[PDB]
């Protein structure tokens, strides 16, 4: 019974429509729902438009009149220009009439604010149609009603607003270059009168509503209208004190300053500056005569959340930070303006004192601005004392656990606000570290967030003020632990403690016999059963460890032997308690001081005697494991395997080149052992089917293999003998994985085959011609199969896929040469199939396999297979491209698709293509391709786009071509054809624009 | 003492999976594209009572816009959502906050850019300045990782409700309640979900 | 300096 | 919140699932603290989970001693058992429900107190 307003043979019943309409708004479940689908038929009927006239003068609902307003306004903005000419004017007067009466209606003025905004920004969207050249009269006849009507006046103001909106904030992307430029100018050539409007209105006052509007719509001119409407009037006066004293006017107020903050005014005009410090002045004297002195506790004022007093608070925080980042220095030299300035900043003082993060960052931002100022501008760090000594406070109250992004601003200010006075940063600290002691201040929030400042301030004082600095902190730091009782106090404490020391690492290369101290210690929490001290310990031990690595190589005075000797001697009793990643962790830290050895024996003595541990697990389990391999069904087995191969990981992560050893040690059986593992897999799969790859067993297995082969791919990636890498790993690793990656069901292929296929090719691919092709043979075909069914499956596979091609057509594109011409016809069709991902991921990769792949087939010159790649994919790669261009879908690609588009016209109007790319029979002979591609691409969009016009497509092509050496004006030509096809009858002339 | 709230941003963003965790629990791995708009009611219990949110969801794809900023008329309170691992859904966050704001001219607007789990983040904290002269308030959350997940709708209840004490808190539980025709029936459901592996097994939970 | 050690390992 | 006159039994953190069978998928219901509450004055013991931050009830139903623990296909560290009258969501519902922990001693221990829970109601 609802859908009979679908039926348009019949009269619209208009009662019916409110109450599909009503039912959708006010309604609720399957009622709702099913209305809602009928709506949204409804308004999408092409022939909706047609009954709009009648549901807007006889409806008494606003939703179901905002409805036809939306059915008019798809009309206006897609199919305007194809109407006959008498339903363009009826269209006009129809919404010219109706706002109106609206106006005229005080009722209705106030109740139904919704549908005259509607019907204001329907107006718009004509006026960007017939505006000026088919309606000189608009400014004028506007001007000439706003007297008649507060009402009117009022919504005029808002219908200008509307307008330069469309025209200035939000044309870029919704039309075309030149349609843009003619209404910037269209309103530009009218401003004189419409500015005149709006500061009579303001000066005269006096409806709030009339003048809130007005203001409103102020704010939008300020984005483009020259700055003398702004300096050479009386505006500046008005804005700054009699609007600022009303609540209704003073929040757009404080928004119009603050884009007037940011005018292009002339730097040397000393009368605009005066003007730029009198507005400033005075708004800074209303809000302290009217809103709040400058002592008032924002803070609490923020949190009480009255009415619109965070807003203000935001938009205060927005105004002074806008203006004082720019025009301080007008402030900072007259004697007169110095309390201005102080006062200025004590408002943001107090601003930063707000719990809220996002306005934080908008107030240490400009901090950032000040101190760095202060910090190389002469003469200035002294006028700003006591703000700077405030804000020291306000930073270290406020530090958080190093969003780190975060941290790293407040610890760039706070490393200023240290060298600006070191001593005052100082007191700060040990006076809070004293209310810490005291008890007025402890917390365990407290004490870290101290912590984390007195850490963030590491290298900016003196060594020698740090050293005592640093002794008197963990003097401090000591006592509050031991005056703490019962674990967690404790626990708190000592990390802190912990933290501070790991930050301050000059501190500890001078101090040997305290570092020495600070890592037995940590060994020793490497023991303590309490959550986090075993995490922390570690974090601690490597941190540590990347900063003073040169110290525990050398034999120390007083000491027998290396440090990192000591270490290895006893890691087993220190990691016992640990976790296997927290050993791991421990094991990378010992190979970052191994590498600092560079006596090439004894490094590698160092080496072998840190894998002592897992190398002897290792050597057992080989010779267990392989008589015979049901010890491998054993998952117990299983993790102690892949521990000992994430310690080599981390051993080799931080060792690189110099790992090559270790890996000699473990190679051959550790590619043994991935084969074995490849047949349980694949045998537990044919016993029990595809749901064991989801088991913890088969799980366990694949998880050696693929930290086998993140091990091989750390190697590689960071290996200095390449000669090695090619005639030792290489062909066993290739023998190993890709004939087992190939044969196994796609459920059970490891992607990180892949990955380590990348990373091979990437190090050596040039050295091994063959082992690429034999890499290709074996992942191309069979990988390909797994993701070009749909966008979705195997999203790892997908990723690695393109990432392996790319690298395989950057270093060794011989390697598609010897391709069959089927397989190479799968090649480009993977390509293609790439642009169509909304994955970024795949799209990027797919983009530049296609650019890359066009360059290496110009390299060869006039050569049978680069002409018979431009007999065969030429016009593909041109079509497939423009197709992602054009289908609104793949908006993200833009730039690159651009790139490539341009590359590929390019060719043919630079003769780079020797070979004709039509048939020899299509076309005459002697026809250049640049002729015959301008046909093709003419037909092409001729069919794509029947609603274009032939003028059209022939004007977009003709300006596309004769600008692809330019890619900003090709991109802007290519936006200017995508507005063009959402709509009818887009001037052609618009792409002579450039 | 329920209020509307409007859900909007490009396709693909999350919208419809960040409400479904709110309403069942569940994460949903499939992008299915909303057509036109979903309404669901969601309540919270708070320390002033419970508070229900219509939630429209409404469709980021073009194609599937449906009634466009028609869903959006009396509207209480809006969630502008993007994608840090896609710049392009952020670059479209001013486009949707001026159909929004033109609408509905004076409510409490949260931005929210969903899917800070992924590694690879495209849209950097310190490019995210949009919502600080729109006075919106702004979370990175994550519909996966539940980071944040809360914050829009706390936010929004203490706005809605002008109370910045609000919190959430738990909703009182009741005693629950204490046939061998079903017997094949629940042992045959029982034996297929054995069966079904877990989901997302590599989580930490 | 040296007088920190021995709290230190005291934690 | 209805809590006060019970006591904790066991507690441990985990993920609960329902098993949608007519998808052929599992279905996260919510993530946060499981708890065994044994009723003072009636001494039966129960489940009740909630969800962190919202902390709405995912999981309210007594661990009848008819229950039974059946691991999945893909976890060592998970249990599924039917459940015949789950009150989370209302009306009291059947569910198939699968409940993960972060470690295979989390997922024994909580099958040793389900079983333990399992005795004390059938006395
Ligand atoms: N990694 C990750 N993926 C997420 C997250 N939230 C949503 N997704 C994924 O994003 C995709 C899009 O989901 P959806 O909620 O439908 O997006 P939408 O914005 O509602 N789309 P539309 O606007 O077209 O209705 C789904 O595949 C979903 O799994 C998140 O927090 N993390
Ligand atoms: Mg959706």
């Amino acid at each position: 019974s609802m859908e009979g307003i679908l039926d348009f043979s019949n009269d619209l019943d208009i009662a019916l429509l409110d109450q599909v309409v009503s039912t959708f708004y006010q309604g609720s479940g399957v009622q709702q729902k099913q209305a809602q689908e009928i709506l949204t038929k409804f308004q999408d009927n092409p022939d909706a438009w047609q009954k709009a006239d009648q549901i807007l003068q006889f409806s008494t609902n606003p939703q179901s009149k905002f409805i036809a307003l939306s059915i008019l306004d798809k009309l206006i903005t897609r199919k305007w220009k194809l109407l006959p000419n008498d339903h363009r004017i009826g269209i006009r007067n129809f919404v010219v009439g109706m706002i109106i009466s609206m106006c005229q209606d005080d009722e209705v003025f106030k109740t139904q604010k919704n549908l005259i905004n509607k019907s204001d920004l329907t107006l718009v969207q004509i006026l960007k149609q017939e505006w000026p050249q088919n309606w000189p009269e608009f400014i004028p006849e506007l001007i000439g009603s706003s007297s008649s009507s507060v009402n009117v006046c009022e919504n005029n103001m808002i219908v200008l607003k509307l307008l330069s909106e469309e025209v200035f904030d939000f044309s870029a992307e919704q039309m075309t270059q030149a349609k843009a430029l003619h209404l910037k100018n269209s309103m530009s050539k009218e401003f004189e009168q419409i500015f005149k409007l709006c500061f009579q209105v303001l000066e005269q006052g006096s409806s709030s509503s009339l003048i809130v509007a007005t203001l409103e719509s102020l704010l939008r001119y300020l984005h483009w209208i020259p700055y003398r409407y702004i300096y050479e009037t009386n505006i500046l006066e008005l804005l700054s004190t009699k609007f600022m004293t009303s609540p209704d006017t003073r929040a757009i107020t404080l928004k119009c300053l603050t884009e007037v903050s940011n005018l292009k005014i002339p730097q040397d005009n000393d009368l605009i500056k005066r003007q730029t410090v009198l507005f400033f002045q005075n708004t800074l004297q209303q809000i302290a005569t009217s809103v709040m002195p400058v002592t008032a506790d924002l803070k609490a004022t923020y949190a009480n959340a009255n009415g619109n007093d965070q807003s203000f608070l935001q938009d205060l925080a927005m105004f002074l930070t806008t203006y004082l980042a720019r025009n301080r220095a007008l402030l900072e030299s007259d004697e007169s303006l110095r309390e201005l300035l102080l006062n200025a900043h004590q408002y943001l003082i107090q601003l930063s004192k707000i719990e809220e993060r996002e306005l934080f960052k908008t107030t240490l931002d400009y901090w950032h601005n000040l101190v760095a100022d202060l910090f190389y501008e002469p003469l200035k760090k002294h006028i700003y004392e006591e703000i700077c000594s405030q804000l020291r406070l306000v930073i270290i109250e406020n530090m958080v656990r190093p969003t780190i992004q975060l941290y790293k601003s407040e610890r760039e200010v706070l490393v200023y606000l240290t060298h600006l006075n070191v001593i005052d940063t100082e007191e700060i600290m040990i006076s809070k570290l004293a209310r810490q002691i005291d008890g007025s201040e402890w917390s365990w929030h407290n004490i870290n967030t101290l912590s984390w400042a007195i850490g963030s301030i590491s290298g900016t004082m003196s060594e020698d003020t740090e050293k005592r600095f640093v002794v008197t902190v963990i003097k401090d730091l000591l006592g509050l632990c031991e005056q703490k009782r019962g674990k967690d106090n404790k626990a708190v404490v000592a990390s802190d403690i912990m933290y501070v020391v790991g930050q301050y690492p000059r501190f500890l290369k001078a101090h040997w016999n305290f570092l020495r101290t600070v890592i037995l210690k940590l060994f020793k929490f490497m023991h303590e059963t309490h959550e986090g001290v075993q995490d922390m310990a570690c974090d601690t031990f490597i941190k540590i460890v990347q900063k003073c690595k040169y110290h525990f190589v050398i034999q120390q005075p007083r000491e027998s032997e290396p440090f990192i000797q000591t270490i290895i001697r006893d890691i087993q009793k220190t990691t016992a308690d640990l976790q296997p990643q927290q050993v791991h962790t421990f094991y990378k830290a010992c190979g970052i001081i191994i590498s600092e050895e560079r006596s090439v024996a004894e490094r590698n003595r160092l080496l072998s005697d840190l894998m002592q541990l897992p190398n002897m697990a290792w050597d057992t389990i080989v010779e267990q494991s392989t008589a015979n391999p049901t010890l491998l069904l054993d998952s117990e087995t299983v993790k102690i395997i892949a521990n000992i191969i994430k310690t080599n990981v981390a051993v080799c992560t931080s060792m690189g080149a110099d790992f090559y050893p270790q890996l000699g040690h473990i190679y051959y059986n550790m590619l043994q052992l991935y084969r074995a593992v490849s047949s349980m897999i694949s045998a537990q799969v044919a016993a029990e089917g595809l749901i064991a790859t989801k088991t913890p067993k088969v799980r366990g297995l694949r998880t050696i293999k693929k930290e086998i082969l993140k091990l091989v791919e750390t190697y590689i990636s960071k290996a200095r003998n390449l000669d090695d890498v090619v005639k030792v790993l290489v062909e066993p690793l290739l023998n190993a994985v890709l004939e087992d990656y190939m044969n196994n069901v796609p459920d059970a292929r490891d992607a990180e085959v892949l990955n380590c296929m990348t990373t091979v090719v990437e190090k050596v691919g040039h050295m091994i011609p063959q082992g690429v092709i034999l890499i290709l043979q074996s992942v191309f075909e069979c990988t390909l199969d797994m993701i070009n069914k749909d966008f979705t499956e195997y999203p790892e596979h997908r990723v690695e896929f393109y990432k392996l091609l790319k690298v395989i057509n950057e270093k060794s594109f011989a390697a598609f040469l010897e391709l069959p011409p089927a397989a190479f016809k799968l090649f480009v069709d993977a390509i293609c199939w790439a642009f169509k991902h909304n994955n970024r991921d795949v799209e990027v990769n797919g983009l530049q396999i296609a650019l890359d792949l066009v360059k290496n087939i110009e390299r060869m010159g006039n050569v049978p297979f680069a002409n018979e790649f431009h007999k065969n994919y030429f016009f593909i790669f041109v079509s497939e491209t423009f197709f992602v261009l054009t289908d609104s879908d793949h908006k993200s690609g833009f730039s690159k698709q651009a790139l490539l588009l341009m590359k590929l016209i390019s060719l043919v109007y630079d003769n780079k293509i020797s070979v004709p790319l039509y048939q020899e029979a299509e076309v005459p002979q002697g026809t250049s391709n640049q002729v015959y591609l301008s046909q093709y691409l003419a037909n092409m969009l001729s069919n794509a786009f029947p609603h274009l016009t032939s003028e059209q497509i022939a004007s977009f092509l003709s300006a596309l071509t004769k600008q692809c050496k330019d890619l900003v004006v090709f991109k802007g030509t290519l936006r200017d054809f995508l507005v063009q096809i959402k709509e009818v009858g887009g001037d052609p002339t618009d792409y002579l624009f450039a | 003492v329920q209020f509307k709230l409007v859900l909007v941003g490009d396709g693909g963003t999350g919208k419809t999976t960040f409400v479904k965790r709110h309403l069942t629990g569940e994460f949903e791995k499939k992008y299915v594209a909303t057509l036109g708009v979903e309404v669901h009611p969601l309540v919270f219990h708070t320390n002033r009572g419970p508070i229900k949110f219509n939630v429209w969801d409404t469709a980021g794809q073009e194609k599937f816009g449906g009634l466009r900023d028609g869903y959006y008329i009396q509207a209480q309170c809006a969630i502008i959502m993007f994608d840090v691992t896609s710049r392009v859904t952020y670059k479209n966050v001013p486009n949707w906050h001026r159909d929004l704001v033109r609408v509905c001219e004076n409510i409490p607007i949260v931005l929210c850019g969903n899917k800070v789990d992924i590694k690879d983040r495209k849209v950097k904290a310190k490019s995210i300045v949009f919502h600080r002269k729109k006075n919106l308030q702004y979370y990175d959350i994550s519909a996966k990782s539940n980071y944040n997940f809360e914050k829009p709708f706390l936010w929004l209840a203490r706005k809605l409700i002008g109370d910045p004490n609000l919190e959430f808190v738990a909703m009182p539980a009741l005693a629950p309640p204490e046939d061998p025709a079903l017997a094949a029936q629940y042992e045959h459901d029982l034996e297929v979900a054995q069966t079904t592996a877990l989901p997302d097994e590599d989580d930490d939970l | 300096v040296e007088a920190l050690l021995a709290r230190l390992r005291a934690l | 919140t209805m809590e006060e006159d019970e006591e904790v039994l066991y507690k441990v953190r985990a993920k609960l699932f329902r098993f949608d069978a007519d998808a052929k998928e599992w279905k996260e219901r919510g993530t946060g603290d499981c708890k065994f509450l044994k009723n003072k004055k009636t001494n039966k013991v129960r489940i009740l989970m909630r969800r962190d931050k919202t902390l709405k009830i995912c999981a309210n139903h007594i661990i009848a001693p008819e229950y039974t623990l059946k691991p999945n296909v893909g976890s060592d560290r998970s249990w599924v058992y039917a459940c015949t009258a789950d009150i989370a969501e209302g009306e009291a519902e059947a569910f198939t429900f699968a409940i993960r922990f972060g470690s295979k001693e989390n997922a024994d221990k909580f099958k040793e107190e389900f079983e333990k829970a399992q005795e004390i109601n059938k006395k």
